[PDB]
C-alpha cells in the first residue's frame, strides 16, 4: 500500500503504512498542512520502535474476535512510550 | 438508574471464561444499580454460574480495575438459556490506546504517592491519578445508550 | 496465516505484513516498491543465514507465533551495489535510560 517514513531523533528510519501511522492524530497533522516523511525530535529510536509496533498490533487485533494479546512494554522503556504516546494522541 | 439489573427472578445460567492474560473480577449491578463484587477468576480458567435474566454484568481486572470486555461489548445481561446450553461470557483483553496501556504499566510500577516525582509533563500525573473505575464508566454507558 | 515482520538494513526499518505461504522472492518484491531495489540486489536473511528465494515464510521459521504484530521478526536486508552484496549490518536501537528509582 502506501508507505510513510518516521524518523527517530538517532536517526534511525522507520517505513510504515501510512494507515498504520495514521492511527495517531498527530502523525496524520503534520503528514499534511509532499514528503510522506516525518521527523520525532524527541522521540529515540527504542521509543519510536515501539510505537510502529503498536501500529500494527492496533490494525491487526482492531475489530478482531481473535483473542487479544497483552501488549507488552518493558519497564525501561514505559515512561518515554507514555509521554510519546501522550504526544502522538495514539 | 437505566443501568440496573431487573428481578427478572428467571434462572439463567453463564458460562464465565476468561480468555484474558489478566485476573478478571465479576461485577454484578444490583436492582439499585450499584456495582457489587464477585469471585474473582484467574487467567486460563472459566466457571458455571447462576444468574438470572436481565441481570447486567461487567467485567475488570482484579487488581488494576482495568476495564475488559465480555463478548466484545463492554456489558453482559444473561439471555434465555435454549437447548439446555449454558450462555458463554467471554472475557478478552481490549485493545488499549498505547497511552492508556502505558499508563496501566508506569501505574504498576510506580506508587501512587510518587507520581509526582516522575519527570513527566503535569498533564501526565492527572492521568496516572484517574484510575480506571466502575463509578466512571457507568456514566458513560449510560450517555451512550441516552444517545 | 498472515505473519508480522521487520526488514532492517543500516539504520532504516520497514514493518510488513505478508502470509506464511508466501516466499523469499515475493517478500524481495515487496522490499522493491518500497526501497527502490530491484531483487537481483537484495538478499535476505534470517539471523546470519541467507533465505533462499522460494523458500516459503514458514519454511523460513518465519512462524506465525514468532512473528507477530506486538512483537514483530527480523528479516535482514543487505543491498548489492556495484562490485559486491554488503556485508549484513543492523543497527542497535538506542539504548533506553536507566530506571528511574521510583520505579526501580
Ligand atoms: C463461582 C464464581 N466465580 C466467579 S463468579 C462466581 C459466582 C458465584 C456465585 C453466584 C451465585 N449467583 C448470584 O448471586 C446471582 C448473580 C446475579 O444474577 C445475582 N444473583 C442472585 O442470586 C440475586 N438473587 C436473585 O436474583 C433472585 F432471588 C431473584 C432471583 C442476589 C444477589 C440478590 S442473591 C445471591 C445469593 C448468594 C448466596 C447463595 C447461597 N449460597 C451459595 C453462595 O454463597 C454462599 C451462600 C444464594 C444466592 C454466581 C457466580
Amino acid at each position: 500500500m502506501m508507505y510513510v517514513k518516521l524518523i527517530s531523533s538517532d536517526g534511525h528510519e522507520f517505513i510504515v503504512k501510512r494507515e498504520h501511522a495514521l492511527t495517531s492524530g498527530t502523525i496524520k497533522a503534520m503528514l499534511s498542512g509532499e514528503t510522506n516523511e516525518v521527523n520525532f525530535r524527541e522521540i529515540p529510536s527504542h521509543v519510536l520502535s515501539k510505537v510502529c509496533m503498536y501500529f500494527t498490533y492496533k490494525v491487526r487485533y482492531t475489530n478482531s474476535s481473535t483473542e487479544i494479546p497483552e501488549f507488552p512494554i518493558a519497564p525501561e522503556i514505559a515512561l518515554e512510550l507514555l509521554m510519546a504516546a501522550n504526544f502522538l494522541d495514539c | 438508574p437505566v443501568l440496573r439489573s431487573v428481578n427478572s427472578r428467571e434462572p439463567s445460567q453463564v458460562i464465565f471464561c476468561n480468555r484474558s492474560p489478566r485476573v478478571v473480577l465479576p461485577v454484578w449491578l444490583n436492582f439499585d444499580g450499584e456495582p457489587q463484587p464477585y469471585p474473582t477468576l484467574p487467567p486460563g480458567t472459566g466457571r458455571r454460574i447462576h444468574s438470572y435474566r436481565g441481570h447486567l454484568w461487567l467485567f475488570r481486572d482484579a487488581g488494576t480495575h482495568d476495564g475488559l470486555l465480555v463478548n466484545q461489548t463492554e456489558l453482559f445481561v444473561p439471555s434465555l438459556n435454549v437447548d439446555g446450553q449454558p450462555i458463554f461470557a467471554n472475557i478478552t483483553l481490549p485493545v488499549y490506546t498505547l497511552k492508556e496501556r502505558c499508563l496501566q504499566v508506569v501505574r504498576s510500577l510506580v506508587k501512587p504517592e510518587n507520581y509526582r516525582r516522575l519527570d513527566i509533563v503535569r498533564s501526565l500525573y492527572e492521568d496516572l491519578e484517574d484510575h480506571p473505575n466502575v463509578q466512571k464508566d457507568l456514566e458513560r454507558l449510560t450517555q451512550e445508550r441516552i444517545a | 496465516m498472515d505473519v508480522f515482520l521487520m526488514i532492517r538494513r543500516h539504520k532504516t526499518t520497514i514493518f510488513t505484513d505478508a502470509k506464511e505461504s508466501s516466499t523469499v522472492f515475493e517478500l524481495k518484491r515487496i522490499v522493491e516498491g518500497i526501497l527502490k531495489r530491484p531483487p537481483d540486489e537484495q538478499r535476505l536473511y534470517k539471523d546470519d543465514q541467507l533465505l533462499d528465494d522460494g523458500k516459503t515464510l514458514g519454511e523460513c521459521g518465519f512462524t506465525s507465533q514468532t512473528a507477530r504484530p506486538q512483537a514483530p521478526a527480523t528479516v535482514g536486508l543487505a543491498f548489492r551495489a556495484d562490485d559486491t552484496f554488503e556485508a549484513l549490518c543492523i543497527e542497535p536501537f538506542s539504548s533506553p535510560p536507566e530506571l528511574p528509582d521510583v520505579m526501580k
